[PDB]
């Protein structure tokens, strides 16, 4: 069904190489150029309170509306990715719900500022003070740490696109019908990721990068706290949350 | 519903 899904040659794996950084490219909801150019505009102590202030369930809606979006780009990368349109409907849905949301939090660290400990939200850079109002502070920190703890591996966009391919074409994810054709898909990601490292003099990152339970662990997390919110504020998820953030999260 | 949607829309 793919090229991908049985043992591929190193001019293959070369091939791959380009495919996965070109389709990353053209997934990119920011420009890197555009993120490093507004380091220099932070938010004002003023805007700060005012996001502070927001209600609870005010802040809930903004975040979910802006991952939502992410989450777009995210299926956008997934179908150009080789092989991924020749998996079958389930395995690409649970490819995508269990690994959107940890390519998100990937892709984050090129909006995140290891400098002064600030996101790139809504126009402008913020501290993690900015969402103290939906009051998941140990979320929004270990958040904040990953970003940090990847911005300190000084990423390559095609660096990032190797990786995120592969945070997505995992063949361990639970559901998986054509687990063994997901294998294979991997293996060959796995291979162009390394090839490009081996190459470029990069391997020394493979055991700097985070533990496979690191991502999970958010990923949980975020489940965790909707479920609070929710409680608290039904209607709100019902009348006011995006319906792809709900199928994915709840 | 719209995971389906988007993988369909070519
Ligand atoms: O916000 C949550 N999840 C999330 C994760 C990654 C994301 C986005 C959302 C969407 N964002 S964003 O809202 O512009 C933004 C920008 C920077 C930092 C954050 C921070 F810290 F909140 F994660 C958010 C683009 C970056 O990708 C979140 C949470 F953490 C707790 C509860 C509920 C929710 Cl929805
Ligand atoms: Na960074």
């Amino acid at each position: 069904e793919n090229l991908y899904f049985q043992g591929a040659s190193l001019t293959e794996i070369e091939h791959l190489v380009q495919s996965v950084c070109k389709s990353y490219r053209e997934t990119c909801q920011l420009r890197l150029e555009d993120l490093l150019r507004q380091r220099s505009n932070i938010f004002s102590r003023e805007e700060v309170t005012g996001y502070q202030r927001k209600s609870m369930w005010e802040m809930w809606e903004r975040c979910a509306h802006h991952l939502t979006e992410a989450i777009q780009y995210v299926v956008e990368f997934a179908k150009r990715l080789s092989g991924f349109m020749e998996l079958c409907q389930n395995d690409q849905i649970v490819l995508l719900k269990a690994g959107a949301m940890e390519v998100v939090l990937v892709r984050m660290c090129r909006a995140y500022n290891a400098d002064n400990r600030t996101v790139f939200f809504e126009g402008k850079y913020g501290g993690m003070e900015l969402f103290r109002a939906l009051g998941c502070s140990e979320l929004i920190s270990s958040i904040f740490d990953f970003s940090h703890s990847l911005s300190a591996l000084h990423f390559s966009e095609d660096e990032i696109a190797l990786y995120t391919a592969l945070v997505l074409i995992n063949a361990h994810r639970p559901g998986l019908q054509e687990k063994r054709k997901v294998e294979q898909l991997q293996y060959n990601l796995e291979l162009a990721f390394h090839h490009h490292l081996c190459k470029t003099h990069r391997q020394s990152i493979l055991a700097k990068l985070p533990p496979k339970g690191k991502l999970r662990s958010l990923c949980s997390q975020h489940v965790e706290r909707l479920q609070i919110f929710q409680h608290l504020h039904p209607i709100v998820v019902q009348a006011a949350f995006p319906p792809l953030y709900k199928e994915l999260f709840s | 519903k719209i995971l389906h949607r988007l993988l369909q829309d070519s």
